[PDB]
Formats: structure tokens, C-alpha cells, sequence
């Protein structure tokens, strides 16, 4: 179960 | 910088890319965002989370 992808804002 | 999946993960954005648990990239930079790098695959750079990656510079 692979990590929660952060909130990005590129 | 040596760059390594340590997860499964597939692209969000247009400016993001796709990599399988396994591929080594290639980390050509990172600026500002201290959460995604700027790496290389498959001919296209993209970014990636540094959470789905194992690095070795």
C-alpha cells in the first residue's frame, strides 16, 4: 500500500 | 542524482510521470518543491514524490 502522494501546487 | 521507485505509481498531472516499482531515474534538479523532484524516464522528465522514491546522491 504505497504512500499518500502530497499536495502539490508545481 | 541517483533516483529509485520504491512504489507503484502512475502520473496526476500533465507535468508529472509515470514509473513502475523499480525504475532507476534520473534526478536532474529540484527547486521549491520539497515533495516532488524533477526527474528523467523513458525520454521525458517529469515530477515524481520524493515519498514514492529511494535517492542516492
Amino acid at each position: 500500500v504505497p504512500p499518500p502522494v502530497p499536495p502539490r501546487r508545481r | 542524482m541517483e533516483a529509485i521507485a520504491k512504489y507503484d505509481f502512475k502520473a496526476t498531472a500533465d507535468d508529472e510521470l509515470s514509473f513502475k516499482r523499480g525504475d532507476i531515474l534520473k534526478v536532474l534538479n529540484e527547486e521549491c518543491d520539497q515533495n516532488w523532484y524533477k526527474a528523467e524516464l523513458n525520454g521525458k522528465d517529469g515530477f515524481i514524490p520524493k515519498n514514492y522514491i529511494e535517492m542516492k546522491p
